[PDB]
């Protein structure tokens, strides 16, 4: 029965990954930190004990709880310890030692039946899995260890006479345990590591996951960039995530030119949106975006530039004359310095990010967004007309 | 495409006639005007000769006459309730002649109160009990006596007596 | 088979919720009694003066008044003994039946009220400790080892003076009958707006109403074509050609989705 | 009419209403192996004592003697019963609220299935 | 969000449009008239428009008229009327089988189905009884027609023969819709139930009884629409509620009402535009965009005159609406998506347009309903706001009240 269930799980676990089949089985069995969760359909009592198929398979790896002393030593030495990918990676990028001490779980793999994809089973499993660790599956009813073979027994057995037998079924626990039965390990955050794609990003976005890190150097085999998203469970401090999310967003905006210029304007926009959702996560106003000051504006743009920007809004200029102001305007808007006064549509947001940050040419965006070049300029002019009016209002 | 010619029909004996000629303009028909309650909208049609026909494509108000009291008032039409020919016309609130509609009782009530000085001499003010109940409700059953598809008007008369009893039974 | 135990527990959980609504309804009916009771006199002289206003009618009302409480509260204590018996709150099964059978006086009824509370206090300590341990273990707080709920109750009972003052608060501004006369005559030692004698549970009463309201919200002939002819129609024959690809979903998926349409120990 | 007479009439109407409801409530309970959740059972018992404390406060006031018009003993019982409902039970049931809903939803589906 | 009315009637409902045109000629001197922009010439029917649909090709549009009952086909590239074709009776509904305007099936109100081709009326047939809706399956080549009778008549275009008509348990079918991904079909009975049928077999998969704990009054399923995903289903109740259902469950995920109390006519899922979780629901009075998951109102399109039907050009922000007025209103919502390719520079002139604007968010109670609902006390308070004959109210509060009463 265990083998029959094991093969079914491996069908899902091996359903979609790129050829790294063999070693994972040893990791799953022998690694102590790893745990397995399976989503199952409703069990009809009339079934007669027939095992239902698995709809979703989740493998988690408990990570963190690293002593601060080791982190500073390892960080100074530049040596990476085996395991604990997320605790080490965020510490290296953010130079934060408090994060490593935090206890967290990485969702190494989530698999769903390909036939049933997009039906919401995967999102349900993550919802329940988060619910399990939060403590909400409390027992409603008013031991699962297995005794090891003693050293005395090993010495007293002879190789010729040895009876190599499967362990008695009575001793073994049940294969599937209700979430209430087994108490969860206390955790601070849930993490995911994956190559960034539109479908995967939208899935994690809808599950309240926040990006914290994106690797600049694309993976050679896939061409995708590794992205690490975190989510904070209720009842635990959430400030550290918000600080990381703000830092990542600022880092992302500058790196759109260097190495993420290939990312589509829509995909880059969604990454910014998902990070901003972390700002909504924290009700605290201690950390908030600061509206642009008059003194800051004067430092950024000279009066001539504002006149140069204003005339374009009146259509008295050519588009090339204002090319120099575009990237600075993009940083302010996506930095949220402009404030509630200026807001833009999804298409307008994509266009502004592309020229300002991706550095792509106008005709390229016309192709990417399937728009005429004339519309994109017309949309683009409308963006500065709103911006020009805001600068007038500040003055 | 609409024609009133009798040539396409089978003869009295049942023989299948052949097409004697192409359709003529002196035997034409025009598409029906499905009048419906709404803001007044009437379309003029130039007919044979200089005569013109008015197409009540939409109409909401009409001159209804109280025969027993021998008066007439202009009232709004609430909705169609029963039409003898086809029930789907009642379903779609289509206005044509003989349709039973519900009309506002406000002008008739005000006139009765003014003329007889009695809320709705005593003997004259007496009226049929069912009609009194309809005023108490606030709407009156009326039968349209005009043809909105021809004259562009939706005049009518309030049901009374055996007429009202019959249509109440049918309702 | 475990599904059946879930149902009985599900049936069980509903019973209290209905019972919870019913007892709150009992409180709602008693609400006007508490308000009117707070308006009653406070001293012997005021009560005698109140009777003097209408001696005969007041005496008749007082007699009908007194009987109903003895009947009502005696029935309430019987319910309490039965209720604490069925739920295993009281362990002495024989003693509970003996109390139920016997008829009890006002002084005796008071003694049962004290005894029932003391038993409920003991059941309180066991129940709160038990569930608090379960919740703590379920949430990993056991692994961590936010006060125990029983401890929190004990601490708040220790702060009796603060919550004592809360009840003294006269939010409704109730003036008991002949209050000014008793104040002038010095017949009210406690006083010599917060009134020790006026009892106010309006905020608690409103909260119970709000909880009750929210739960209710949350839970809630052949001619003219009148007969159909199936003969082939040449003009519309071969008007359109079918798509051989079929629906995007597989047939097995379609068959299953329609099927569910509109709703070693292995475990 | 004297103020007391109108007041006493209001109390009389309240009791016959409460007693009749108590008659109904006692009947259904007697109408009701099914094992009961302890937490809500105490929560039921706790407010019942609170109602008794309110009624005991009422009874103390009504006595023409009015030896204890403040109703100190009645109040303290109400204080104890009110405290457990607000501070002790409510955090626990909130932590337990989801799993309660799941079982109640679980039966409701079954009852519809049985019908 | 902002809604720009590119064309239509800018006058109020009380003002008659035809006299306004007779006053419009007098004020032709006013400069704004000369500077007006008309997207499509002759985009106005003589009296009113019954239905409007956009060809799947994305380069053509078709519409039906009142008097003389006529069919207008518009070419986007030429921004004008390609042709007008008269008919013998008014059109209850129609569909465009081909990607272009070439082949279309029209259901008239005289109990007759008319097949229109490039040259003209290819063929006309009569169904047993009056019809109310129409749909066609590409896979089966079978045209499914509802009717007053309980049967749902089936016509096969490939074989050119009527086939065995599906027998609905209830009498009457107000609307029928078919899902592309599944093939599942639904029918809207007069009673508060939707009967789902399978086209692969000839069977009733199941029936869903619409439950309205708010209002206990009778209602009918006026409109049904299946989402592109196929697991979601929308209904339109005559009382004025539209239900969103996930087909797997048997309960309504969200029940959003327009509030005026009029019937729901058209329901469109704006998946293509982006942020797929948006839906359209159209009364005679108003059409509202609100979020699928949370039921929050995005924007509102309220024409002065009644709406007979609303259509949305795929991938774009524009909405065409068939109305009772002489013009056919068309609305542009820039936030939802870009303007279509054919009218590229409409975005450039956004300032000139009307920029028309609370009604969508809140519910509306009639005076009789206020008295029945025991909300006379709410009258004169901030909670209840007067709107002409009746008073608006919050949606959640009204739901709680109707439970109380």
């Amino acid at each position: 029965v265990s083998e029959n269930f094991l093969e079914k799980m491996m069908a899902l676990y091996v359903s979609s990954h790129y050829k790294n089949s063999p070693n994972d089985l040893q990791l799953m069995s022998d690694a102590p930190a790893h745990k397995l969760f399976v989503l199952l359909p409703p069990i009809d009592p009339k079934d007669g004990g027939r095992i239902p198929d698995p709809l979703c398979v989740i493998q988690i790896a408990l990570e963190g709880e690293i002593s601060k002393e080791s982190v500073r030593n390892s960080l100074s030495r530049g040596q990476r310890a085996g395991g604990d990918l997320i605790p080490w990676l965020i510490s290296q990028q953010f130079q934060d030692e408090e994060f490593a001490s935090l206890s967290g779980a990485r969702i190494v793999r989530i698999a769903t039946n390909p036939e049933y994809a997009s039906m919401g089973y995967g999102s349900r499993a993550i919802e329940l899995l988060r619910d399990y660790f939060e403590g909400k599956f409390t027992d409603m009813s008013e031991d699962y260890s297995i005794k090891r073979v003693s050293d005395k027994e090993l010495a007293k057995t002879n190789l010729l006479k040895d009876d190599v037998k499967l362990r008695d079924a009575k001793t073994l626990p049940p294969l599937l345990l209700k979430l209430s039965e087994q108490p969860p390990h206390y955790l601070h955050y849930l993490g995911v590591s994956y190559g960034l794609t539109q479908s995967l990003h939208k899935f994690w976005k809808n599950n309240s996951f926040v990006p914290v890190y994106l690797r600049q150097t694309a993976n050679d085999l896939t061409g995708e960039h590794t992205c690490v998203m975190l989510n904070v469970l209720e009842g635990r401090e959430s400030n550290w995530l918000v600080e990381f999310a703000k830092d990542f967003r600022k880092r992302f905006l500058s790196l759109l030119s260097y190495d993420f210029h290939k990312f589509t304007a829509v995909q880059a926009l969604s990454v910014i949106e998902s990070s901003k959702k972390a700002q909504d996560l924290s009700d605290d106003e201690k950390h908030d975006n600061k509206e642009l000051t008059r003194t800051h504006l004067d430092d950024i743009f000279s009066p001539f530039d504002l006149k140069r920007l204003d005339s374009y809004s009146n259509n008295l200029l050519d588009y090339h004359v204002i090319g120099d102001m575009i990237p600075m305007l993009a940083l302010l808007y996506f930095g949220d310095k402009m404030g509630d006064s200026v807001k833009l549509s999804s298409v307008q947001s994509a266009i502004l990010l592309a020229i300002g940050l991706q550095r792509k040419n106008i005709d390229t965006i016309a192709k990417e967004l399937n728009l005429p070049s004339n519309q994109t300029i017309a949309m683009f002019a409308k963006i500065m007309r709103k911006m020009s009016q805001y600068f007038r209002q500040l003055l | 495409g609409i024609s009133r010619d009798s040539r396409h029909k089978r003869s009295a004996t049942g023989a299948k006639r052949a097409q004697f000629r192409k359709k003529r303009k002196f035997e034409l028909g025009r598409q029906p005007a499905n009048t419906k309650i709404g803001a007044k909208r009437i379309h003029s049609v130039r007919t044979r000769g200089g005569n013109k026909k008015y197409r009540a494509l939409r109409i909401e108000t009409g001159n209804f006459s109280w025969a027993s009291e021998g008066i007439s008032k202009k009232t709004r039409i609430a909705g169609v309730v029963y039409h003898p020919s086809n029930n789907e016309l009642v379903r779609t609130n289509t206005l044509t002649k003989a349709a039973i509609v519900q009309i506002d009782a406000t002008p008739f009530r005000q006139w009765f109160e003014a003329h007889y000085g009695q809320t709705l001499r005593a003997a004259s003010a007496k009226i049929e009990s069912s009609v009194e109940s309809q005023f108490s409700a606030g709407r009156l059953y009326a039968c349209i006596s005009s043809r909105p598809g021809q004259s562009g008007r939706c005049d009518g008369y309030i049901l009374e007596g055996e007429e009202l009893a019959f249509y109440l039974r049918r309702l | 088979q475990s599904v059946q135990r879930d149902a009985s527990k599900g049936y069980s959980i509903l019973q209290q919720t209905k019972l919870f609504d019913n007892i709150i309804d009992l409180r709602i009916k008693l609400q006007k009694a508490v308000i009117a009771a707070n308006k009653l006199p406070l001293t012997t002289e005021s009560w005698e003066e109140a009777k003097m206003d209408d001696s005969e009618e007041t005496k008749r009302l007082l007699k009908e008044n007194e009987k109903l409480f003895n009947n009502l509260f005696n029935r309430l204590i019987n319910f309490r003994i039965k209720f604490q018996l069925g739920d295993h709150i009281t362990q002495n099964e024989e003693v509970a039946k003996h109390k139920l059978s016997k008829k009890r006086s006002l002084k005796e009824l008071y003694q049962e009220t004290n005894s029932l509370d003391s038993e409920l206090k003991e059941y309180r300590t066991a129940v709160l400790n038990k569930w608090s341990t379960k919740v703590s273990s379920a949430s990993g707080n056991a692994a961590l080892s936010n006060l125990p709920a029983d401890v929190q109750v004990e601490n708040q009972l220790s702060d009796m003076s603060r919550l004592m003052k809360r009840t003294k608060l006269n939010r409704r501004n109730i003036t008991p009958l002949y209050f000014q006369k008793d104040c002038a005559n010095g017949r009210l030692p406690e006083l010599i707006t917060e009134n020790p004698y006026v009892f106010d549970d309006e905020d608690f009463y409103r909260v119970l109403l709000n909880d009750l309201i929210d739960k209710k919200i949350s839970n809630a002939k052949a001619s003219k074509g009148r007969k159909l002819n199936y003969s082939v129609q040449d003009p519309i024959a071969n008007y359109e050609a079918p798509i051989t690809s079929g629906y995007k979903w597989s047939d097995d998926q379609i068959d299953e989705f329609f099927a569910g349409l509109l709703g070693i120990q292995i475990f | 009419m004297s103020e007391l007479n109108a007041l006493l009439k209001d109390i009389n109407g309240s009791l016959t209403a409460t007693s009749e409801s108590l008659e109904r409530l006692s009947g259904i309970y007697s109408n009701s192996p099914a094992e009961k959740v302890s937490l809500l059972s105490l929560k039921n018992g706790s407010m019942l004592g609170y109602i008794n404390s309110l009624l005991m406060l009422i009874g103390n006031r009504l006595d023409d003697e009015c030896k204890d018009p403040s109703a100190m003993d009645a109040r303290e019982r109400s204080i104890q019963h009110r405290v457990v409902l607000e501070r002790g039970v409510k955090p626990l049931e909130k932590k337990l609220a989801y799993q309660l809903d799941k079982l109640t939803r679980a039966y409701v589906k079954m009852e519809k299935e049985y019908k | 969000v902002s809604v720009y009315q590119v064309s239509g009637t800018n006058v109020s409902r009380s003002l008659p449009d035809w006299i306004a045109k007779k006053r419009k000629r007098q004020l032709k001197n006013d400069l704004e008239y000369q500077n007006r922009v008309e997207l499509i010439q002759d985009f106005e029917f003589s009296e009113a428009s019954n239905k409007i649909k956009v060809s799947r090709d994305g380069q053509y549009c078709m519409a039906t008229g009142t008097y003389k009952p006529q069919i207008h086909v518009y070419d986007f590239a030429n921004l004008s009327l390609k042709f007008d074709r008269h008919t013998d009776a008014e059109n209850v509904d129609f569909t465009i089988l081909s990607d272009d305007w070439t082949k279309s099936v029209h259901l008239q109100n005289d109990r007759s189905i008319q097949f229109q081709n490039k040259g003209g009326l290819h063929y006309t047939t009569r169904i047993p009884k009056f019809g109310r809706s129409l749909v066609y399956n590409k896979v089966n080549c079978d045209l499914y027609v509802g009717a007053s009778g309980n049967e749902l008549y089936r016509l096969n275009l490939e074989k050119g023969r009527f086939l065995n008509p599906f027998k609905l348990d209830t009498e009457g079918v107000n609307h029928v819709s078919i899902n592309e991904v599944n093939g599942l079909l639904a029918a809207g009975t007069e009673t508060n139930v939707v009967e789902f049928w399978d086209p692969r077999s000839r069977s009733r998969v199941s029936k869903l009884y619409l439950e309205n704990n708010i209002d206990n009054r009778p209602f009918q399923v006026t409109t049904t629409s299946f989402r592109n995903d196929g697991l979601t289903f929308a209904c339109g109740t005559s009382n004025g509620y539209s239900y969103i259902y996930d087909l797997r469950t048997s309960e309504p995920s969200i029940i959003k009402d327009q509030g005026y109390g009029f019937d729901i006519k058209k329901i469109i899922w704006l998946d293509n535009v982006g942020t797929e979780n948006k839906i359209v629901t159209c009364d005679k009075r108003i059409a509202k965009i609100w979020d699928r998951l949370d039921g929050k109102a995005y924007a509102s399109m309220e024409p002065s005159v009644d709406i007979n039907d609303i259509e949305h050009v795929p991938g774009t922000g524009m909405f065409f609406t068939a109305n009772e007025s002489i013009p056919m209103h068309t609305y542009y919502i820039p936030s939802l998506g870009p303007s279509p390719r054919w009218c590229s520079f409409l975005d450039s002139i956004t300032e000139e347009l009307e920029e028309k604007p609370v009604y969508s968010n809140y519910r509306f109670i009639t005076r009789d309903d206020v008295k029945k609902l025991n909300l006379t006390h709410l009258v004169g308070s901030r909670v209840l706001r007067a709107y002409m004959h009746g008073f608006f109210i919050n949606t959640e509060l009204y739901d709680k009240v109707s439970l109380i009463a």
